[PDB]
């Protein structure tokens, strides 16, 4: 079980770590997260008590590396650091472990919820995405712009996920223009899956990481993306049998993570009623479009 | 975006453009079978695509044939009708192709985007406008030769015959336009206004009589009459 340390915390912020949150008040002598479950992908996020513009976070591993949160004033936001001397870390750590200085991530033994909707999010695949080489952890906010929004502006600080368009030369075969509009089998199958993702775990992931960053930072762009991929499976009339399982439960995890209030704006109202109701896939999503049902009746 | 009321004379400047409708591209008469179900049989049809300037009409003959052994007809005519359209563009030199086509029935929208990614610079648009091309096969020389096609067949003609020659393009449109609504409110009065007199004769050449001005003032005063009389005939006022 590692640990996320905080040299402080100057200003009052709203912490998230995965799925939970909890209020840190200024100067409050708050020194960090114990306990964090190895083996997933985390997220620590803030949402700043003065400026709830801008939510932002970082996605880290503890297996890649010693990390800890620092705010820094001029800029004026919690920065996550990497510290190369591992004594000085263990040291530091212990220190404020012995002080009850931490918040311990408070899992509940029966509860699979993050593994769920992490299952096929892997850190060397979030790296690709945002991409900023000398860290081993990765940060996004509310405002960053994915490359496709960009096409239609700094790059550097983009979401790199995977473009995918259905009126655009990829998606469409000359020659199969009726065929690949209607049944997207060749843009999901040969195009995306064999040629761009190389297998279904790392769609999955993209499709995964594409909602986290969606429910935690209201980022609009991996909204998109997220409906996107979830569209293009469900306008595939031949998808492998193992996906259509694997997506009905990946969706379910994310409906029933998904704020209640927050519906109105990171659901699409067009592409769920597509999916679970007119498209190929439209019975072979069972428990999501039971949850969908019983929590979201109006959307549909 | 949208063609409307607001744009108009837009259709008349000097960028090449194409209106294209589909509404007789996959026509069918309905019937009993022996066993009283009902059952279609389709007959030819046609792609009405007009440059609204010149008059030039691709009229693309759809035959019966291509429908063998085809499923949802109305979903396949929508994507046939943009494979036409784009076949027809690549054949044409790159100085005759349009800049723009607008598309008379919004469905028309997907089907033509999709088959025109080849041409990322022509504009597809739909139009407000409700025009009147569904008439065309009241057109008598436009339905002869529909109907007597048995292949797949492209025949150019100059919707307007020589009316360039006396008025302008927007002129010509609003003459065609008005000949096409009454057509389709009550054709057999329209027919009879246009060909009631066998003096007044349409050329070898052309598709409508050789009015002169004046009688052509007459003749669009008489189409007027008729569409606002169906339109009370309808409605009773
Ligand atoms: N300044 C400073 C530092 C810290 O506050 C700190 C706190 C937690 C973990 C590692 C740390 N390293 C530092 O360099």
């Amino acid at each position: 079980m590692n640990t996320v340390p905080f040299t402080s915390a100057p200003i009052e912020v709203t912490i998230g770590i995965d799925q939970y949150s909890f209020n840190v008040k200024e100067n409050q002598p708050f020194h960090g997260i114990k306990d964090i479950p190895i083996g997933h992908v985390h997220v620590i996020h803030f949402q700043h008590a003065d400026n709830s513009s801008m939510r932002y976070g970082y996605w880290f591993d503890c297996r890649m590396g010693n990390f800890y949160i620092q705010y820094d004033p001029k800029d004026g936001l919690y920065k996550m650091m990497e510290e190369r001397d591992g004594a000085k870390f263990e040291n530091i750590v212990h220190n404020f472990k012995e002080r009850q200085m931490m918040v311990s991530y408070p899992k509940i033994d029966e509860d699979d919820t993050w593994y769920n909707l992490t299952e096929f999010v892997q850190m060397d695949k979030i790296r690709k995405i945002v991409r900023k080489d000398e860290n081993q952890f990765s940060y996004v906010d509310s405002s960053m712009t994915t490359v496709q929004e960009n096409e239609l502006s700094d790059p550097a600080h983009s979401l790199n996920y995977t473009v995918i368009n259905f009126k655009s030369r990829e998606a469409i075969r000359p020659g199969h223009e009726m065929e690949d509009f209607l049944d997207k089998s060749y843009y999901l199958n040969t195009v995306m899956l064999q040629g761009i993702f190389k297998n279904s775990s790392n769609y999955f992931g993209e499709l995964q990481f594409a909602f986290l960053n969606a429910m935690f930072f209201g980022n609009y762009g991996s909204s998109l993306q997220w409906h996107a991929m979830i569209e293009l499976i469900c306008s595939s009339a031949t998808v492998p049998k193992h996906m259509l399982d694997k997506l009905d439960e990946i969706l379910y995890y994310q409906i029933k993570t998904l704020p209640e209030q927050y519906s109105d704006i990171l659901l699409n109202e067009r592409v769920w009623n597509i999916c679970l109701y007119s498209s190929f896939q439209k019975n072979s999503l069972h428990n999501t479009e039971k949850i969908m049902e019983n929590k979201y009746p109006e959307l549909l | 975006g949208a063609m409307n009321s607001s744009n108009y004379a837009e259709l008349f400047n000097n960028d090449i453009k194409l209106f294209v409708d589909d509404t007789n591209v996959y026509r069918v008469t309905v019937h009993k079978t022996f066993e009283g179900n009902v059952a279609t049989k389709a007959i030819n049809g046609c792609i009405f695509t007009l440059n609204p300037k010149t008059g030039h009409l691709f009229l693309k003959i759809i035959h019966t044939s291509v429908w063998a052994g085809q499923k949802r007809l109305s979903q396949l005519a929508k994507w046939k009708t943009a494979e036409e359209v784009s076949a027809l563009v690549r054949s044409l030199p790159k100085e005759e192709q349009p800049k723009q086509i607008i598309v008379t029935r919004k469905a028309m929208l997907d089907p033509l985007e999709v088959h025109m990614l080849d041409f990322p610079n022509i504009a597809i648009r739909p139009t407000e406008l409700r025009l009147p091309f569904s008439a065309a096969m009241s057109i008598d020389k436009l339905s002869d030769v529909v109907m007597k096609a048995t292949e797949p067949q492209m025949v150019l003609f100059n919707i307007y015959d020589d009316w360039l020659d006396r008025i302008s393009s927007y002129t010509a449109f609003s003459r065609l336009t008005l000949l096409l609504r009454a057509l389709k409110t009550n054709e057999e009065s329209a027919k009879m206004i246009l060909l009631s007199d066998p003096t007044i004769t349409i050329k070898s050449y052309h598709l409508w009589p050789s009015f002169t001005d004046e009688q052509w003032i007459t003749i669009e005063s008489q189409m007027r009459d008729l569409i606002l009389t169906e339109y009370g005939r309808k409605y009773n006022v």
